RNA sequence: UAGUUGGUGGGGUAAAGGCCUACCAAGGCGACGAUCUGUAGCGGGUCUGAGAGGAUGAUCCGCCACACUGGGACUGAGACAC
RNA sequence: CAGAAUAAGCACCGGCUAACUCUGUGCCAGCAGCCGCGGUAAUACAGAGGGUGCGAGCGUUAAUCGGAUUUACUGGGCGUAAAGCGUGCGUAGGCGGCUUAUUAAGUCGGAUGUGAAAUCCCCGAGCUUAACUUGGGAAUUGCAUUCGAUACUGGUGAGCUAG
């Protein structure tokens, strides 16, 4: 099915995740349909920690995408922050 | 909103089918001189209205046989 | 790597004083051999040179005064060429913006080698943290200070005493009581000595 | 006046009993701000050859009008089998040219230029070609005067 | 050429050939010493050059120069050869690496030891 | 045979300038008349005349000299029957940094490259004049 | 090049179609290179070059093909299945 | 916390190309990218002193592009240097005189859709700096559809005589 999950980027021991909408059968860092934000667990200074596009998130959820656990938690965090 | 082509019939021997020659003029990728390129398309003629030498128009469609995917729309000029 | 060994022979070969010595005694009395090259075939400055020789000798002088090796120097030249402006101007600003050079011109070091030793041993703090890399670029507005453990050090006292005799730069605002200074802007070409001819280095690397 | 020695060569003449050797020198002189010339000298030793070359160069002079410290427009020139191309450059470029072109350009006072030689790189012919190109390069005021228009009209 | 002639027939580029075909685009090769002998140079040089005939893993049969003063090579030795021409021994296009497999590094040298494969004296 | 009348016109003008004639005449056509009008407007020639004595028409051009040298020092055909050259508005060539002119045929008529760039259109590059 | 090119009736497929079959016709492709033969996974890209071009297709991403060598099908939404 | 305590090599010095002298040997031993050195005072062979260039690296070999306008589209040639078929006629093809009307294929302009991400470039951010990671742009010079222009080339109709 269609899922919303994190794709790992960055360097060794300093991960940086892209929040993507993709078919679940694809590889973690491979083919995807749409990128809708990012997550940086180790941000500091002027670096942004989390960015999510709520409109496209809701659109894909309505179409039937299934958010993962961490993405659901991040969406709750972003909604609280906004 | 359909793809149409205009050409000249070069054969009508086969049953319900015409061969139309399309001509286009393009620039040579390296030397820049305009050169003539041609292709042959098999089209579909239900009533054999087309003849050799006429200028016709065809449109794209679903396949009708092994090599035919175009259908005649109108005969602009008759030979 | 880093050059270690005889210092005065470099000045004798270059033909001028590159101030690797502290400066308590003049270069001429210190060497007794200036105006002659340090080889067994040492000669005077009146010998003929080629354009390639002039270009090479010009760049070597800057490298020896600033203590920079060839790979880092080529990287510096590439950066200066990429950045807008005059290439030699940018290169000189980049060389002057180094942390160890700033310490030397701020007076806590008698020589750039002493300043580099202090920076490496973490006796100097940038902003509010103990760095140990001498190639760090100091930016406008930065605050340089001596670690409280490194204070009341005889070499630092002697260094500031010699710096007082030396000319204080215009772009550095330094108080010697608490041993702290502020950088404000990159020195300009007129501020820098006119002996150095950056055009030769630019021609060399442009080849 | 800046004086530059482009090339010095030794030449031979055959006589009965052996050979007579001589020297030829080519020089370029220039004020550095729009006046330049070149010359050749022949003598049985180098100092005399050089002096004769400089004398001929100082006799053979022209005036060239630069645009600031660079050329006015791209130039193609040739003398014999040597061809030269020169092009204006922005400030900070320098003189990107071989030795023979560099002598003439620096003597004339150009500071930023890109140049290239095609064909034979014989020094005398290269210097000749660069000389003719610089001599024949034109200027907006001359173009406007010859056309009867104004400089702003020409653009 | 006319632009029409260029359209009809293009411009042809001739393919270059390697100067060291026995290497088969490898940096070095192994071989067995078929022969070890001495040859005379071309004019106007005069000496006794040390050469060896080697059968390579590539399958070819070549001749290689033995550099330096004095060598231990004999028949049936296994050696490593690289490119490099001698320019006065006709038909010799390869060099032998001193100190690699059975070749030994030359003795009594203290300048340019990395070539000739002599270890640093203690 | 004769297959490029524009090149013929340019060659006649160039040879007349090299031989120091005062006028040059040729058989006429509307394309050559347009090119001559552009040259006269740009100031390379003095006067353009067309004499229609019968079905045949003759074009006459008056040449200009300045300081003992011809005003037109270079004229070059660019597009030719064996290789036609077309350019967009962003690729119109500049002749010696704008001190010369390039003649361009556009859908709005024959004009200079400066005028074509001002109007934001392209076309066929006929000749370079300087 | 003779299921070869087109047509009709029938079969077959999730689906158009000589995909298959029985008849009818003599068509179809080719100097704008058919057929035959040698070499080769293709692209985003990488290196070089002032540019135009030249060389290349490791590591990352997309598509295709293969699973000791050849021929098949079954189960299943999906395979002719490391 | 203790103490300078644990830590520097490789190539080269005749010209191209920055950096020279002495011993040893004598067309031998040898060196060599090219030009070339060695046959008794070798700045070119071997060692030593001195020096130069790089530096945890330094040299050699292999391979691609460049220099090479040395396949030349940008951008070359054919009297004697390599290069005009022995000479005609002619098929496919390429190119083609002047005036006028029409068409809008070539040509040109606008709009829309598309040209995945990463990579290259720019302004920032985070790594003690840098490599590296990363936000947002610019670019992707292309392709397709549709709406316009008519100077030139092409098509069609009519007309003309300098070929």
């Amino acid at each position: 099915m269609v899922v919303i999950r994190l794709a790992r980027g960055g360097a060794k021991k300093r991960p940086f995740y892209q929040i993507v909408v993709t078919d679940s059968r694809n590889a973690r860092d491979g083919r995807f349909i749409e990128r809708i934000g990012f997550f940086n667990p180790t941000a500091q200074g002027q670096a942004e920690k989390l960015r999510l596009d709520a409109d496209r998130f809701a659109h894909w959820v309505s179409q039937g995408a299934q958010p993962s656990e961490r993405v659901a938690s991040l969406a709750a965090q972003a909604k609280k922050a906004t | 909103t359909v793809r149409t082509l205009t050409g000249k019939v070069v054969s009508d021997k086969m049953d319900k089918s015409i061969v139309v020659l399309i001509e286009r003029r393009v620039q040579h990728p390296l030397y820049g001189k305009s050169i003539r390129r041609s292709t042959k398309l098999h089209a579909h003629d239900e009533n054999n209205v087309a003849k050799i030498g006429d200028v016709v128009t065809i449109k794209e469609s679903r396949p009708i046989s092994k090599t035919k995917a175009w259908t005649l729309v109108e005969v602009v000029e008759a030979a | 790597a880093r050059y270690i060994g005889p210092k005065c022979k470099l000045s004798r070969r270059e033909g001028t004083d590159l101030q690797l010595k502290s400066g308590v005694k003049p270069f001429d009395v210190k060497t007794k051999k200036a105006n002659k090259a340090p080889g067994q075939h040492g000669q005077a400055r009146g010998g003929k040179q080629s354009e390639y020789s002039l270009q090479l000798r010009e760049k070597q002088k800057v490298r020896r005064i600033y203590g920079v090796l060839e790979r880092q120097f080529s990287n510096y030249y590439k950066e200066a060429a990429r950045v807008k402006g005059a290439t030699g101007e940018n290169l000189l600003k980049l060389l002057e913006s180094r942390l160890d050079n700033v310490v030397y011109r701020m007076g806590f070091g008698s020589t750039r080698a002493e300043a580099r030793q202090l920076v490496s041993h973490r006796s100097i703090t940038l902003n509010g943290r103990r760095v140990n890399i001498a190639s760090i670029q100091v930016k406008a507005g930065d605050v340089i200070a001596v670690h409280e453990g490194a204070k009341q050090q005889l070499r630092i006292k002697n260094a500031i005493e010699l710096a007082a005799q030396r000319g204080i730069p215009a772009w550095i605002e330094v108080d010697h009581s608490k041993l702290e200074g502020t950088f404000k802007a990159a020195p300009d070409r007129s501020d820098l000595p006119a002996e150095i001819n950056e055009s030769l280095i630019v021609e060399l690397y442009s080849k | 006046l800046v004086e530059k020695l482009v090339a010095v060569d030794r030449v031979a003449k055959v006589v009965k009993g052996g050979r007579i050797f001589s020297f030829t020198a080519l020089t370029v002189v220039g004020d550095g701000n729009g006046r330049v010339g070149f010359g050749r000298g022949k003598a049985r030793e180098v100092p005399a050859a050089i002096s004769k070359a400089l004398e001929a160069a100082r006799r053979n002079m022209i005036t060239v009008d630069l645009a600031g410290t660079t050329l006015q427009h791209p130039v193609n020139a040739r003398h014999g089998a040597s061809r030269v191309y020169m092009q204006p450059a922005s400030e900070g470029t320098g003189v990107i040219a071989g030795g023979a072109m560099r002598a003439v350009l620096e003597a004339a006072g150009v500071h930023n230029v890109l140049a290239k030689c095609y064909g034979s790189t014989n020094a005398a012919n290269v210097v000749n070609a660069t000389f003719k190109g610089l001599r024949d390069m034109t200027s907006p005021e001359k173009v406007a005067a010859k056309r009867g228009k104004s400089v702003e009209e020409i653009q | 050429a006319t632009t029409n002639q260029l359209i009809r027939k293009g411009r042809t580029t001739l393919v270059e050939k390697s100067k060291v075909p026995a290497l088969k685009a490898c940096p070095q090769r192994r071989g067995v010493c078929t022969r070890v002998y001495t040859t005379t140079p071309k004019k106007p040089n005069s000496a006794m050059r040390k050469v060896c005939r080697v059968r390579l893993t590539s399958g070819f049969e070549v001749s290689s120069y033995i550099g330096g003063e004095g060598h231990n090579l004999q028949e049936h030795s296994v050696v490593l050869i690289r490119g490099g021409r001698v320019k006065d021994l006709p038909g010799v296009r390869y060099h032998t690496v001193r100190g690699s497999l059975d070749c030994a590094g030359v003795k009594d040298r203290n300048q340019s030891r990395s070539k000739y494969g002599a270890k640093r004296p203690k | 045979s004769m297959q490029d009348t524009v090149a013929d016109m340019l060659t006649r003008v160039r040879n007349a300038q090299m031989a120091k004639k005062q006028t040059v005449s040729m058989p006429s056509s509307k394309l050559k008349v347009a090119i001559a009008n552009v040259l006269q407007q740009e100031g390379y020639i003095s006067n353009v005349e067309v004499a229609q004595e019968e079905t045949k028409s003759t074009l006459t051009i008056t040449l200009k000299y300045f300081e003992g040298k011809p005003v037109i020092e270079m004229v070059k055909r660019v597009s030719r029957p064996g290789l036609r050259q077309y350019r967009g508005k962003d690729k119109l060539p500049s002749v010696k940094q704008g001190l010369g002119i390039a003649i361009v045929s556009t859908s709005k008529g024959i004009m200079t490259d400066r005028a074509a760039r001002a109007a934001g259109i392209g076309g066929e590059v006929i000749a370079f004049v300087s």
